[PDB]
């Protein structure tokens, strides 16, 4: 009957949608820890900008045994992005009541004034914690859409640290319009151990992190005197 | 820019609880907060992360709230609290504060304890000014100046105030004058009182 | 754990640089900040930079204008202000911030108004009080700060009326009181330090 009693049941988003910064979000426990998650699946809604969440089931586990949890501002939207325009990054996928907003934890980045200089950025864990950063990568529909946004024809997106490394390229093509979006937000995550710096190196197509997260874990995840020691608990 | 702002500005007595609030424009909580500012010196930290007393802060001070709504509380009020109090550091965003809230305490003194001083040896070269200190009185007062009198109000921008740690106290007020006229100069403090007078020039 | 700043008046359009000098170690890892309490209330965070990687943040109302920087070696940091302006007049605090301390602050005035030494007339003190209350009047100076000292032990019961701009386009005046025992005056000598930070201009007036 009961395998149950599990902490943090989502009311609104789903793991993906919520931990992403979808605007449908904002419920339930400003911060915490828990045994494992629960989801009203928003599937037909999900993550407002369409695309693929890679290593989703690797992570869904990775967010189970969590003890420490803190969302920190990894780099401000503000002072992090001097050479490219920061708020053009809104789209009609994710409106905040009235106007069309974007995801919370992410900056969707675009050329300021006909320019996209090479984007260089890093981050360094002073924690004894394991910091988890999420970003995304956008492949416009059309070469005009590419150029309207990022200005850089051949645009590569590298990454940083050690545990994880990779390199991405955008695909400019027309998918079926979902929320009038013929493009794609692909989403991703990594885990920065207390010691390593995750680097981001971009000529474009990169949707930057702003808030990040911090956590921890364990294996097994989702006559009178003698009496004076009681029994046990916790 | 993510506004977080405190209520009113309001008074109290040494005896009992002071009560302050801060409304985030949205949810928030790595930092240096404030909690305090004396009327003219550097801001200190009473409560940090909204529940947590900055170690070494007199216990009377206490933090509270939920995301978007927050409260700071000093239970017995002492002469020092006073100050000005600014809920600070939206902790992650452009990092904001607000004005703060007032907080003076209760005394009731009617006794400004007036002191005249006339112009001086040194003020000759330039020009003459007379100065009245009305001190350690509660709460805030009219300094009625007299050389002679009316046919208009009296002019010459003057007066000053502070508030306080220890009571409310001093005002200090000076009559901007050129030479001129009659030898009789009286600052007279009008307050809740029978109006205690001080007068002029003989010596 | 302490902090150290340096600053003054400046012509509007002119540029100015502020400093902070740290002890309490940790000038490399730990980031640090400037933030200003403006007049009219007290107010606002103007800046900061981190530990290694030496990143630079500020808000939009400055951005291109003000620059922050660190030197781990000389343990100091310097806030660069440029194209100073009305609202830029405000009293600046270097600061540290902890994860897991507030400096003296220093006064920038954005003005072309000439720094002018104050002059000080002793207000000499009527029937017998049994307490003698002594003023020292400070008039016609610019800009602030100013610090009136009766010099230590006496500054108990010493009060500095907040100064107001002399109605003339600006210029200032301040007074202060020391309220004293009547067997002290005329007898025990009594004199005030009026000290204007910017101009040099240290001074002493023995009340008479």
């Amino acid at each position: 009957k009961l395998r149950g009693v599990a902490p943090l049941h989502l009311g609104k988003c789903n793991i993906a949608g919520w931990i992403l910064g979808n605007p449908e979000c904002e419920s339930l426990s400003t911060a915490s820890s828990w045994s494992y998650i629960v989801e009203t699946s928003s599937s037909d809604n999900g993550t407002c900008y369409p695309g693929d969440f890679i290593d989703y089931e690797e992570l869904r586990e990775q967010l189970s045994s969590v003890s420490s949890f803190e969302r920190f501002e990894i780099f401000p939207k503000t002072s992090s992005w001097p050479n490219h325009d920061s708020n053009k990054g809104v789209t009609a996928a994710c409106p905040h009541a009235g106007a069309k907003s974007f995801y919370k934890n992410l900056i969707w980045l675009v050329k300021k004034g006909n320019s996209y200089p090479k984007l260089s950025k890093s981050y360094i864990n002073d924690k004894g914690k394991e910091v988890l950063v999420l970003w995304g990568i956008h492949h416009p529909s059309t070469s005009a859409d590419q150029q309207s946004l990022y200005q850089n024809a051949d645009a590569y997106v590298f990454v940083g640290s050690s545990r994880y490394s990779k390199k991405f390229k955008p695909e400019i093509a027309i998918r079926p319009k979902v929320r009038d979006q013929e493009g794609r937000m692909n989403y991703y995550w990594t885990l920065v151990e207390p010691g390593d710096k995750i680097t981001f190196e971009a000529t474009g197509n990169l949707v930057v992190p702003r808030y990040a997260f911090a956590m921890e874990r364990n294996a097994g995840s989702g006559v009178n005197s003698v009496i004076e020691k009681m029994n046990t608990q916790f | 820019i993510q506004m977080t702002q405190s209520p009113a500005s309001l008074a109290v007595s040494p005896g009992q609880r002071a009560t302050i609030t801060c409304r985030a424009s949205e949810s928030v909580s790595n930092f240096i907060n404030w909690f305090q500012q004396k009327p003219g010196q550097p801001p200190k930290l009473l409560i940090y992360t909204a529940s947590n007393k900055g170690t070494g802060v007199p216990a009377r001070f206490s933090g509270s709230g939920s995301g978007t709504d927050f409260t700071l509380t000093i239970n017995p009020v002492e002469a020092e609290d006073t100050a000005n109090y600014f809920c600070q550091q939206t902790k992650e965003v452009p990092y904001g504060t607000f004005g703060g809230t007032k907080l003076e305490i209760k005394r009731a003194d009617a006794a400004p304890t007036v002191s005249i001083f006339p112009p001086s040896s040194e003020q000759l070269t330039s020009g003459a000014s007379v100065v009245c200190f009305l001190n350690n009185f509660y709460p805030k007062i009219n300094v009625k100046w007299k050389i002679d009198g009316s046919e208009r109000q009296n002019g010459v921008l003057n007066s000053w105030t502070d508030q306080d740690s220890k009571d409310s106290t001093y005002s200090m007020s000076s009559t901007l004058t050129l030479y001129e006229r009659h030898n009789s100069y009286t600052c007279e403090a009008t307050h809740k009182t029978s109006t205690s007078p001080i007068v002029k020039s003989f010596n | 754990v302490k902090l150290q700043e340096s600053g003054a008046v400046v012509q509007p359009g002119g540029s100015l640089r502020l400093s902070c000098a740290a002890s309490g170690f940790t000038g490399s890892d730990y980031d640090m900040s400037w933030i200003r309490q403006a007049p009219g209330k007290g107010l606002e965070w103007v800046s900061g930079i981190l530990g290694g990687s030496e990143r630079s943040y500020y808000r939009d109302s400055v951005k291109g204008r003000s620059t922050i920087s660190r030197d781990n070696s000389r343990k100091t940091l310097y806030l660069e202000m440029n194209s100073l302006r009305a609202e830029d007049t405000a009293v600046y605090y270097c600061a540290r911030h902890s994860w897991g301390g507030w400096g003296q602050g220093t006064t920038v005035t954005v003005s072309s108004a000439s720094t002018k030494g104050p002059s000080v007339f002793p207000l000499a003190p009527s029937t017998s009080g049994g307490t003698a209350a002594l003023g020292c009047l400070v008039k016609d100076y610019f800009p602030e700060p100013v610090t009136v000292s009766w010099n230590s032990g006496a500054l108990t019961s010493s009060v500095h009326t907040f100064p107001a701009v002399l109605q003339s386009s600006g210029l200032y005046s301040l007074s202060s009181v020391v309220t004293v025992p009547s067997s002290s005056l005329g007898t025990q000598t009594y004199i005030c330090n009026v000290n204007h930070k910017p101009s040099n201009t240290k001074v002493d007036k023995k009340s008479c």
